[PDB]
This record gives structure tokens, sequence and C-alpha cells, in this order.
RNA sequence: GAUGGGGAAGCUCCGUUUCAAAGGCCUAGGCCACCAUCGAAAGGGAAUCCGGUUAAGAUUCCGGAACCUGG
RNA sequence: UUGACAUUGUGAAGAGACAUAGUUUCUUUACUUAUUCAAUGAAGCGGAGCUGGAAUUAUUUUCCACGUUCUAGCAUUCAAGGUCCCUCGGGGCUGAUCCGGUU
């Protein structure tokens, strides 16, 4: 239209005032932001001795949705389940026969970090999962090296918080499974081989090789360029 | 349980996964305040055994003093 | 005694108030950093305290429609309404402030920064100036002699306006008398008379 | 995406205070009220002159009480009609409000209708 | 001279925007910018003059005539 | 003022010793995350091509990116245009190259 012409702007260097743009890699971020962001580089920055970074090597996405599909199979009793049980036990026991068997024998995951390890050294546990984000890291450095000695199958499963949900707990830092059903023994078996050639088979050799020797960015590009 | 592994572990400070921790730990408590709350004891074995029961009225503060 | 009195400054701290302001460098920006950016020098006033009289530059802010004023120490040969360039693109003229690297060896210098962002550090006085006696692009780094006569090296990036600075010959009139000095010190602090 | 450097606090959602109890569970009743604002009317020679040459009442008022406050019960008590009111702290610790009456009102029948003059 | 912080066994010291996630405008949705507070009856300030009046008050009270602020 | 002790970590190279397996102790030189200094209402930091050109080797060496210098004014409304959708007008791309610890 001939009543529209265009204004072209000249922004440059040291003429009109710039546009607004994206800043999110200046902004001031809150200080707790900041420093657990530090944190965090300084965790990749530093060599971590060999049990550290025996973390972080993760079951894969497959093999881990796996795991999980399985365990789904074998929750606790929760709340309203557990409630139903005791009326039927208040309803059975007393009023019909087989003291505390009226109910089938039960089958459930254990998760409890102290009932876990507990149950690791008699032994009866199968499989073990532990997660790789405990903060205090020193709760679950022992869990691989004693499941190795112990020959218990183990697996570092990726977040403490989907252990949890998969508990009915906001988060836990293992799970494990002592009884499962002839039915599914196959498949607790093909899990036990995976997780034992990715973890059990590996965790001698991956003693060595000591972690955490990764520059940043702008590092990595200035010794590049020197070495070019 | 773990109380044993826990608590000899923390006995080898000058072991290369606890002198590494220790400087994780000590690099971040210095940017935060002098006294501040945390939200859960570092050391479980050690406030277990000095009484903490992990229920609701029990609080860990973490403080530094100069040398 | 005095001397060791002066420390705790209860009654020796700086007149303050009739300073017109803190006389800086435009700060060290993107626009400054790669571009240049000009100025008009609205007026120039003098500074109580200081022998070196002061230019008001107004510079236009990159990031938002408003005028920024800064108070630049006036270098002898500027005049009101004249343009101020600042930056590394900037022209070696009188009044424009460029970095050490761009401007060549032998130019003189005033409010030559010791570092880059510090917004001028040297040759401040009336009548000083520095001297750039060489350059050393490898490592650029800059040589320059101070007022003093001693020779010093410093980042190529700092920035430093060309000229002399204004109010030279000064201290070649005697001041005859103890009242000049009573009035003189009167405004810069409380260190007159020295008893001996 | 964010177009400025300068990160500030969020305007989080502030829930309006809900006491489960009453805070002092009874109500103060009113603490300078029509006959606390008035305390004795003034009788002193220069105020009776004051009556019938200026029409103007004189009264002894509480200190807490203010020109508005002074109005109110002057009107509401004797439902009279107010022109301006005037108060002054006398050297004694007392307030002395001079209080005028429109035309429509004389003061000295109001004086009577009250009791003195 | 607090607050955010840093010292001090401690009564308490430093510091006033500094290494704070520091708040304020349009109709449920968008937009805008760095600081508490105190500190002068001789500094800046929004507005009143005349006549008379008491034993003692007035540029305040009366008679007259204007001005500044908020709706 | 000065020697020692902890903050003091991590690479490369040269020399005395472990055991003609291969690990350590010193020396020289390097990296930062420890730590220190300064600035910024943390705005242009690093890298890569650049739609560019200037500029020569044989394959792409080197410079910047390539919107401002006779003048005492002006540069502000999710920026105008183009582009594709849903019309009084509202929304994506470009205008304003892409990726990645404020400097």
């Amino acid at each position: 239209n001939p009543l529209t012409h265009s204004t072209p702007k000249n922004f440059g260097i040291g003429q009109a005032v710039q546009p607004k743009r994206n800043l999110s890699r200046y902004v001031k971020w809150p200080e707790y932001v900041r420093v657990q962001r530090q944190k965090k580089i300084l965790s990749i920055r530093l060599k971590v001795p060999p049990t550290i970074a025996q973390f972080q090597y993760t079951l894969d996405r497959n093999t881990a949705a796996e795991t999980f599909k399985l365990f789904n199979k074998y929750r606790p009793e929760t709340a309203a389940e557990k409630k139903e049980r005791l009326t039927k036990e208040a309803a059975a026991v007393a009023e019909g026969k087989s003291k505390q068997d009226a109910s089938p024998k039960p089958y459930a995951v254990k998760y409890g970090l102290n009932h876990v390890v507990a149950l690791i050294e008699n032994k009866k546990a199968k499989l073990v999962l532990i997660a790789n984000d405990v903060d205090p890291i020193e709760l679950v450095v022992f869990l691989p090296a004693l499941c190795k000695k112990m020959g218990v199958p183990y697996a570092i499963v990726k977040g403490k918080a989907r252990l949890g949900t998969l508990v009915n707990q906001k988060t836990s830092a293992v799970a494990a499974l002592t009884e499962v059903r002839a039915e599914d023994e196959a498949a607790l078996a093909k899990l036990v081989s995976t997780i034992d050639a990715n973890f059990a088979d590996k965790y001698d050799e991956v003693k060595k090789h000591w972690g955490g020797g990764i520059l940043g960015n702008k590092a990595q590009a200035k010794m590049d360029k020197r070495a070019k | 349980g773990a109380y044993k592994y826990l608590e000899e572990l923390q006995r080898k400070k000058q072991s290369d996964v606890l002198r590494f921790l220790q400087r994780v730990r000590v690099w971040e408590y210095r940017q935060k305040n002098v006294i501040h709350r945390a939200a859960r004891p570092t050391r479980p074995d050690k406030a277990r055994r000095l009484g903490y029961k992990a229920k609701q009225g029990f609080v860990i503060y973490r403080v530094r003093v100069r040398r | 005694i005095r001397n060791q009195r002066k420390g705790a400054g209860s009654i020796f701290t700086s007149h303050t108030r009739l300073r017109q302001g803190a006389a800086k460098l435009r700060t060290l920006d993107y626009a400054e950093r790669h571009g240049y950016i000009r100025g008009i020098v609205k007026q120039i006033v003098h500074d109580s305290g200081r022998g070196a009289p002061l230019a008001k530059v107004v510079f236009r802010d990159p990031y938002k429609y408003r005028l920024r004023e800064e108070i630049f120490i006036a270098n002898e040969g500027v005049h009101t309404g004249q343009f101020i360039y600042a930056g590394k693109k900037a022209s070696l003229n009188v009044g424009n402030v460029l970095p050490l690297g761009s401007v060549p060896e032998g130019t003189i210098v005033s409010n030559v920064e010791e570092k880059p962002g510090d917004r001028g550090a040297l040759a401040r006085a009336s009548g000083n100036y520095v001297i750039i006696i060489g350059h050393n692009p490898d490592e650029n780094k800059t040589r320059v002699r101070l007022p003093s006569g001693a020779k010093k090296v410093i980042s190529s990036d700092a920035r430093g306006v060309i000229g002399v600075i204004a109010g030279g010959g000064r201290v070649d009139k005697p001041l005859l008398k103890a009242g000049r000095a009573f009035h003189k010190y009167r405004l810069k602090r409380n260190s007159w008379p020295k008893t001996r | 995406v964010r177009t400025s450097a300068t990160f500030r606090l969020p305007k989080t959602l502030k829930l309006a205070r809900a006491p489960k109890y009453a805070s002092k569970a009874v109500p103060h009743y009113n603490r300078l009220d029509s006959y606390k604002v008035i305390e004795q009317p003034i009788t002193s020679e220069t105020a009776m002159k004051k009556v019938e040459d200026g029409n103007i009442l004189v009264f002894q008022v509480s200190m807490k009480a203010n020109k508005y406050q002074i109005k109110k019960a002057v009107k509401e008590l004797y439902e009279v009609d107010v022109l301006k009111v005037n108060t002054l702290v006398r050297p004694n610790g007392t307030k002395k409000a001079y209080v005028r009456l429109t035309a429509d009102y004389d003061a000295l029948d109001i004086a009577n209708r009250i009791g003195y003059i």
C-alpha cells in the first residue's frame, strides 16, 4: 500500500537504541542457583576417586524400563489394601480358623536401606537397585562393593524419586527383590543377567580410571585452539 | 545394616573418597551463610548415635567458626 | 602525634560537599569495547579542591532511550560543543579516549587507565600526561612514561584521552601569603598549617 | 525467556489472615463517646461575657478529643449547629474549647437550658 | 542509623546498596526500576491584610475584604 | 621480616630409586576448580561457519564481519517491512546467523 512505507533500522554499535534481546546467559541468578551450578561444575572438574563415578553409569533406558515394569507387579500393600487385609484378618482369623493363615504368602519389593543391607550378606536378595542421586553418597558407596563381594546382582538406576514412587514413597535410596512369582522367573533371570553383564562383570576393571577430568567449554575451545 | 560401613568409612578421613567429599562439602558450605539450617544430617550414623530421631521436632543446623 | 592521628580521620576528612563529582572515564561496554560512541561536551566546570577543570560530556544510553552524563577531566584545547569519540575505532583527536593499543607509539595521553575498566587512574593532575614509548604486540602490553618519569608497562586494553590535562602552570605563581594557602586548603582537607 | 538481567522475587499469592480465635474476645466500647468528649462547662467571667457578646460557648474537653469530635458531641448532645471550633490547652493541663454557635442558635438560651449562667 | 551480611566467648563492632530472590503500575492477562528511617522553630516552603476589642489574647477574637490545597 | 606445617588441586617433559615387567621420589614447564583482586540496574563472553568482502594458495594462509567523523537538534510505544495463519485486529519466522561457567 502507498500509505505504508518501510522504515529499516540501523541499530549498529554507535546509533539508535538496540531492541529487546534474550539475556538468559547474562541474568544475575539467585545466590543459591549459582551455588548449586558451581557445585555441579566442581563435581565434574575435579578428579573423582574411583568409588565416585562408579555411579553416573546407569542402566540403559530399555533395561531400566523393563526392570521397573517387572517391579511394578510387586508394589507393597498400600494403606487401603492394608486396611482391607486387616479387616479380612479380623473377620476370618477369629471368626474362622487358620490363625494368621487366612491370607496367602505376600510378595513385595524390598526398599529399606537398612532392611536391604540386612537382607544382603545373609544372603537372600536376588536383585538390588541403587539410586545414583543420593546426596549423602556415603550411604550407597559400599552397596556396589558389598554386592560384588556377596555375588548379588545390583544395578545403579537413575533417580531415587522414581524408586520412591515405585514403592509409594517420596524417595527411595534402594530397591530389591527377595521372593518372586514363578511365572516371572524367566524375566527375573534375563534382567539379572543383563544387569550383571552391565555392572557386576564390568566393575572389576572400572575400579581404576579416575573420572572427572572434563574441562569447560571455554577451556576446551582454548586448548583445542592452542593444540591446532 | 549400613551402621558399621558408614561408621568405619567416616573414620578413613585420609582416603581419596573422603578427602574429595570433604573438599566438595567445605567448598559448598563456604558459599552459604555462616549460620544456616541443614535440611537433613550429612552423617546419619553420627546423628543417630547422638540421639537424633527422624521425626518432626528435630532440626539440624550448619555453622562455621573462625579458627 | 599528628600523623598517627590522621589515620582516625575524625577532623581530617575531605570536604566533599562542593566537589562536582567523581571524575571517571566512560564505562567499558560492548559499544566502546568493539566500536565507538559520540558524546557532546555540554560544559566545563571547575572542581573544588582540584586544579584541573572537569568537562561535562553526555552520552546516549545504547540499551535505553535516555542520556547518560559523564564527568571527564578537561584536556587543554577542548572547547564547549566539541564532539568526543570514545571507543576502539575512535580517531586520534584531542579530547577522544582511545585504547592504548590503538594509538601509535609516541602519542601523548592523559587520564590513562592502569587496568581495563578502572575508568582512568593515571595522569589526572593539571598539565600532566603520559607518553607511549613502545608497543609490544606479543601479549599486548603498552609501555608508557608516567609524569614522575618512571617507565611502566600496562595492558594495551587500558584507555586514555589524547592530549594533556588543562590548567598547566598553576603552581608557577608564588602564593605570596597565608591567606591564599588557607583558601586553597579550605576545600582540600584539614592539613594546614603544618606545625613543625 | 527473559529480556532483563535483573532477577526479582516472584509476586506469589499472599493468604489473608483467618485467625481461629478472637484477638481479644470482646470489642472495646467507644472510648471517646460524646459524653466523654465534653467534661464540664466553664463559667469564668470572661467566658460568661463571651456567651452574650460573642455567642461563643466555653467547655472543658478531654485531651484525646479533637475539633471534629468536639463539634460532633456539641451537635449531638444539644442539637446545636456549630459555626466553628477553637481549642487550646490550659496551663493547668486541661483543654479549653471555644465553640461558636450559628445565628440560628443563641448561646444564652442553651446556657439557660443546660442549667448554668 | 536498622534491615541483607561479615566479626566478636560476650555486653556488642563494621557497614547504608555491599557478594539480597530487596517492589510498583494498567483490565483473570501485561507492563515499569535499586531503596528504610531520623536529621534546621535562622536553609527551601502552598495560602491574610485593615479597624476595634481584655485587668491580662490575637495577622488567632469580632466587623470587613482575599488567598492556597483535596474532592 | 622471615623457615616450617594445612588451603596445596590436575596435565606434559628431564633426572635419582621401586621391582632386563613397571611403580614412585625430586626438578622444569603448563591447566583450573581451591583462593585473591576489580567491574557491572551481571548486555554481546568463547567457538563455528559467515548472504560478506579485502586478500593467496592449491586447501583454504591472514584482516575485520562490511550500518556512526565538516555542524550544540532528533533518535523511546512487543520496531516498520516482508512472510504464514486466524479481522476492528491478534498470533509464529525473519528483520536482529547457529551452539555453548556475567566480564
